[PDB]
RNA sequence: GCGGGGGGAACCUGGGGAACUGAAACAUCUCAGUACCCAGAGGAGAGGAAAGAGAAAUCGACUCCCUGAGUAGCGGCGAG
RNA sequence: GUGUUGGCUCUUGGUCGCGCCUGCGUAGGAUAGGUGGGAGCCUGUGAACCCCCGCCUCCGGGUGGGGGGGAGGCGCCGGU
RNA sequence: GGGCCUGACUGCGAGGCCUGCAAGCCGAGCAGGGGCGAAAGCCGGGCCUAGUGAACCGGUGGUCCCGUGUGGAAGGGCCA
RNA sequence: GCCCGGAUAGCUCAGUCGGUAGAGCAGGGGAUUGAAAAUCCCCGUGUCCUUGGUUCGAUUCCGAGUCCGGGCACCA
């Protein structure tokens, strides 16, 4: 009954007999983990689909704004004006075919890729083959394609946070930093609550949002009840 | 008479019988089984003071003995 | 049954024709023509089965 | 110290309840709940004040006559 | 099947809920079951040094515990 | 024998073949709409006379007509 | 018209809960061989039915297609 975890005392926190609600959450997360640094708690969860028949194989990203500052990178590719916007935005990998070529060689830093329709076909043929089912190459309707290169790499900082259920059917993403902002992280894993739902293909009967999380990278894992 | 109920009347009738279906299926009905037939309920007993029985039939006997039971 | 089966033309989702046809030589093989009372005449497609 | 029982041409209530013939065969169907066995209250019983009708912010116990269409419809949708 | 047709009981199967507690085609300090957060974590072992003991195996090893004490180890870093 | 293409079109037809019934059968020409020529025009299956079957019943692709107070609906009317 | 199973070596058929394709027989090759055998070693070939998606990859996982096998129900 006893085991291998110094973690054992923020467990003592961890009184799973509840699955609380959302605000709760920050609070008691923000209170439980302060460890090396400071917390990079993370919402996970997981949805009654099928992505094998990708006929409900979901990705894209709300808008949680925040203020921001961490969690998965992307890459702006494009050319001048559009390196100018996202960049500034708020990227953490920018360039374009340049950077797509890089890649091709031996340079990947980036999760999410983001390019503009001027560079797009490079991005996508040229990294197609390298970014392939790492889910690192840019699609049209995966907050990943289009021109708006500064927009969407601008939320990524104030303020980004992607959705893409993996293999099993679950997601993973910041909503809400440590000693937080708490609230910030709590409204950007909101905008995702709601685009997903959204996205919520029609061809689901019942428990659809099965299991919803926050996980960090290299950290804690623990679900979130986007209801509170 | 002496086999209808003791608590009401259930000793009669009935007209039956059937043939076959498929209909909301995948067509109309097979039609027919001209036959008749009985339908009944059972037996059983209890005691007065000390010396008894009961006769009577099925369910109307479960609720009605436990009344009696009462007085 | 035979190598004669019956199908029939459907277009474009507005509208559906008919006409029976076979199985034979090309088999499947079954876009081909027709006009439905879609719109003034209007390819049709055919198909269905 | 009471009651019944026993009758009774037809009418009558319920009890149980059939082939013909039709459907130019005939198995659903049909004659029909008809014939008949019965039990029983009458002088007539039957039914008899609405968990009704019907849709108009309408009626108003039950029974029998005329009408309601033989239409509304039930069905080897056929005889009927 | 179900109704009278009540009592204790040995037990065995399917199913879904959680745990293993578990996950070794191959380069992989290494038996990576995924996908998330994601460079830090921790001191009721004052430690990865050592001790046995509990448990699961495809030599290894993974995991859970009792102790033994004298700022240490590992995740990072890199790398496959 | 070669090229290009769907009319082996929907709406329909006047007026005739034969036939008592129902059948089956012949068809200019008007409309929408296309296809073969540049076009004078042919094409509403094949070179023609056999490859065929009422009515019920029920299915499916409509439709979006009907719904037994009203909204819908089981269910259902006409088309294919 | 539904409901289950399969599709692999020439034959009959195994087969990770995603990393290799394997039996048994047929066929062939040497020793043995009054002798037939049995023995006895050795091999041979694979879009793992097809088409795409999941995954770093997939015989395998899911959809769809064709085929064969099973079954069960009606039929004016």
């Amino acid at each position: 009954p006893k085991h291998g975890k110094r973690y054992r005392a923020l467990l003592e926190k961890v009184d799973p007999n509840k699955i609380y609600t959302i605000d709760e959450a920050a609070h008691l997360v923000k209170e439980l983990a302060t460890a090396k640094f400071d917390e990079t708690v993370e919402v996970h969860a997981k949805l009654g689909i099928d992505p094998r028949r990708s006929d409900q194989n979901v990705r894209g990203t709300v808008s949680l704004p925040h203020g921001l500052g961490k969690q998965v990178r992307v890459l702006a590719i494009a050319k001048g004006e559009k390196i100018k916007e996202a960049e500034e935005a708020g990227a953490d990998y920018v360039g374009g075919e340049e950077i797509i070529q890089k890649i091709l060689d031996g340079w990947m830093d980036f999760d999410a890729v983001v390019a503009t329709p001027d560079v797009m076909g490079a991005v996508g043929s040229k990294l197609g083959r390298i970014l392939g089912p790492r889910g690192l190459l840019p699609n049209p309707k995966a907050g990943t394609v289009g021109f708006n290169i500064g927009e969407i790499i601008r939320e990524i900082k104030a303020g980004r946070i992607e959705f893409r259920n993996d293999k099993t059917g679950a997601i993973h993403a910041p909503v809400g930093k440590a000693s937080f902002p708490p609230e910030k992280l709590a409204d950007n894993i909101r905008a995702f609550i709601r685009a997903l739902e959204a996205h919520k293909p029609e061809g689901a009967k019942g428990t659809f949002l099965r299991s919803v999380y926050v996980t960090t990278t290299m950290g804690p894992s623990v679900r979130i009840n986007p209801h509170s | 008479m002496k086999e209808g109920i003791h608590p009401k009347l259930v000793p009669a009738r009935i007209i039956c019988g059937c043939g076959n279906v498929i209909e909301t299926y995948s067509t109309k009905p097979e039609i027919y089984v001209e036959v008749c037939s009985k339908c009944h309920p059972f037996y059983t007993g209890q005691q007065r003071f000390v010396d008894t029985e009961g006769r009577v039939e099925r369910f109307q006997r479960r609720y009605g003995d436990s009344y009696r039971k009462g007085r | 049954r035979i190598k004669l089966l019956l199908e029939c033309t459907e277009c474009k989702r507005r509208n559906y024709a008919t006409e029976k046809n076979k199985r034979n030589t090309p088999n499947k093989l079954e876009l081909r023509k027709y006009c439905p009372w879609c719109r003034k005449h209007t390819v049709h497609r055919e198909v269905k089965i």
